[PDB]
């Protein structure tokens, strides 16, 4: 397959291995805080995902430095894996016009 | 830090009747609370996880529910096994903490007390001890007076009581009375007796023997 | 099979330190995580601290003093709670429990009875306890069996090792120049005894002694 | 039309089970739900659960002993709740209403009297109640009708088929040896009365009866 879609592809696995371990690396973080939230790790997962698509309902979040830096990390993946999806559609898009115009 | 309070701290009911204990949280916690039961002498042992989530291994008779800062822990039809003291813990903040916890009695028929009175064994004796036990086992109301007697006279010293808590078997209480005394004060005394005043009986239940 | 296994009992004595130990089996993940809880006679419920064993990052109570030090051996997945510089107000029953991480303690150990007491180790003396030769009996007899001189808490009776349990009773024990003393009771139907045998096992944790007392009848 | 129908009542014996019917009309939409509501005698109303015909999927209430289990019919578009081993403490009306999705009961059923006793099922006796002859009357006459020894509650009572609405009152019914009694009190005016004929119609759900009685002058 064109690198694109293997790209996509790999980002894919690339952020779901994000999510999984900045989940743990959240509570591992925020345990130990007082008033922490991001404690355990179903909610955690659920706060890596809203996160990561930058939904941030604001049900969940860090308040320590390292569950933030956790944080920053688990955006720049979901951002940088969607926007890498964006960009091989539109590789595929480009792909068939010019076929499409004969050239 | 989440304060649990759990009011009132006992709950009296009666054989078969449903009833409720009460956790409170200091703030929202959405259903972040679980109940644990623990019985005298024993370690606890988790009930109900998430506010009203069932525990495989519990009976049905248990059922929890609430959301936000107020939590009801339910027994349907309480029985004499369920007689303990039941915790909440919250786990929605850090750190986890857990409430002050709540005694669940249960109001039985009255009993007289099986009065047993035992003297001390020669392997005691041997050792220069005498200890002369009394059982005062199953009764009901917890309330119960022990008289000792040598001889016919009361005796005070060298008496020490202890009382079981709630029987989680009967409903039931029991108490012993030690008395002890040296192998000598012992030699030199004929009969000894263990009397027991319970609301049961205007009259006294005794029971002794003679050393003879 | 038992989850968390907890030593019975530990002495110290005051200004001295202890290695409490809390052993663990079943299922383990990576995301378990391992709580110490204290509780006082008669008391509550106090969270200690917690440690995850995957990684050895300990978190503790800060509403109390610092008394423990929390480490954890992988290999013998064995959870370790160090309690330095103990006094009387560290006399407790500390017990050790198993959190998924998802905020519930699952399965809890059996406790670990600790005493800060300058007095020192003494196994308890069991004596039977038979109805007298004027005792008159009704379907049922009662029985028992006298546990003192002991130090320090606590002691576990059973009857019959443990094949007995409806009709026992066991009294708290009471302490009196420096030992503990208590007593345990039995009925059973006054047909089976002494034809079926009836005996008292008394364990000490703290002096790692465990004796068996056969309850016969008078001469 | 009536969008919800509900039987009138239904006599339990102690530790059975009933289940009752609901059955609904007008539009239907997939986001529907159909709720229930117990109301004791003299008390507020409290919610049991809902469910969602569309899906199949039921809730309840979680304060609450659970008593009930719902279904529903999508051909007949009939919901159902198996209410079982009932107590007196079961004994009361249970409505089934019909909320849209968005919050509120649009519509409410009838509501089901449930009654959970040993006592049988007895149909009414119902006598006319018309004035002595020595009683004067002004521009008004009262009459009615008694309806006694009926069980279990309740009754329907209607005049002129339901035509004559004004100026009736129907008491609430007295209990005496497990058989209920009420009266019932209409008034008109004294010259239409007997030239316009005047009945009463008794309804029992319960023995799924239901009788008239003209009243006419005494002898
Ligand atoms: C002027 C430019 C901005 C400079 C800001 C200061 C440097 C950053 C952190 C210092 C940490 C500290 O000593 O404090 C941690 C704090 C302790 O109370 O808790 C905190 O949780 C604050 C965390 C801030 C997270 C930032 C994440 C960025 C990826
Ligand atoms: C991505 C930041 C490092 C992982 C989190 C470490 C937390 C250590 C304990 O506070
Ligand atoms: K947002
Ligand atoms: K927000
Ligand atoms: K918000
Ligand atoms: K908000």
């Amino acid at each position: 397959s064109a690198l694109h879609w293997r790209a996509a592809g790999a980002a894919t696995v690339l952020l779901v291995i994000v999510l999984l371990a900045g989940s743990y690396l959240a509570v591992l973080a925020e345990r130990g805080a007082p008033g922490a939230q991001l404690i355990t790790y179903p909610r955690a997962l659920w706060w890596s995902v809203e996160t990561a698509t930058t939904v941030g309902y604001g049900d969940l979040y860090p308040v320590t430095l390292w569950g933030r830096c956790v944080a920053v990390v688990v955006m720049v993946a979901g951002i940088t894996s969607f926007g890498l999806v964006t960009a091989a559609l539109a590789t595929w898009f480009v792909g068939r016009e010019q076929e499409r115009r004969g050239h | 830090d989440i304060l649990l309070t759990q009011s009132p701290a006992i709950l009296s009911v009666s054989p078969g009747e449903r009833v409720s204990f009460s956790c409170r949280a200091s703030q929202s916690i959405g259903t972040d609370i679980h109940w644990y039961q623990q019985r005298t002498n024993g370690s606890p042992r988790l009930l109900i996880k998430y506010a009203s989530e069932s525990i495989s291994g519990i009976p049905s008779r248990f059922s929890g529910s609430g959301s936000g800062t107020d939590f009801t822990l339910s027994i349907n039809s309480v029985e004499s096994e369920d007689i303990a003291n039941y915790y909440c813990q919250q786990s929605n903040r850090w750190p986890f903490t857990f409430g002050s916890g709540t005694k669940l009695e249960i109001k039985r028929a009255d009993a007289a007390p099986t009065v047993s009175i035992f003297p001390p064994s020669s392997e005691q004796l041997t050792s220069g001890g005498a200890s002369v036990v009394c059982f005062l086992n199953n009764f009901y109301p917890k309330d119960i007076n022990v008289k000792w007697k040598i001889d016919g006279s009361e005796r005070q010293n060298g008496v020490l009581n202890s009382w079981t808590d709630q029987d989680s078997k009967d409903s039931t209480y029991s108490m012993s009375s030690t008395l002890t005394l040296t192998k000598d004060e012992y030699e030199r005394h004929n009969s000894y007796t263990c009397e027991a005043t319970h609301k049961t009986s205007t009259s006294p239940i005794v029971k002794s023997f003679n050393r003879n | 099979q038992v989850q968390l296994q907890q030593p019975g009992a530990e002495l110290v004595k005051p200004g001295a330190s202890v290695k409490l130990s809390c052993k663990a089996s079943g299922y383990t993940f990576t995301s378990d995580w391992i709580h110490w809880v204290k509780q006082r006679p008669g008391h509550g419920l106090e969270w200690i601290g917690e440690i995850i064993p995957s990684y050895g990052r300990a978190n503790y109570n800060e509403k109390i003093q610092k008394k423990a030090t929390l480490t954890a051996d992988k290999s013998s997945s064995t959870a370790f709670m160090q309690l330095s510089s103990l006094t009387s107000e560290d006399s407790a029953v500390y017990y050790c429990a198993r959190e998924r991480g998802d905020g519930y303690f699952a399965v809890w150990g059996a406790g670990t009875t600790v005493t800060v007491s300058s007095a020192k180790t003494t196994p308890p003396s069991v004596y039977p306890l038979a109805p007298g030769s004027a005792a008159q009996t009704n379907s049922m007899v009662t029985l028992g069996c006298l546990v003192k001189g002991y130090f320090p808490e606590p002691v576990t009776v059973t009857w019959n090792s443990g094949s007995l349990s409806s009709g026992v009773h066991t009294f708290p024990a009471v302490l009196q120049s420096d030992l503990y003393t208590l007593s345990s009771s039995v009925t059973v139907p006054s047909s089976s005894w002494p034809s079926e045998t009836v005996t008292c096992n008394v364990a000490h944790p703290a002096s790692s002694t465990k004796v068996d007392k056969k309850i016969v009848p008078r001469d």
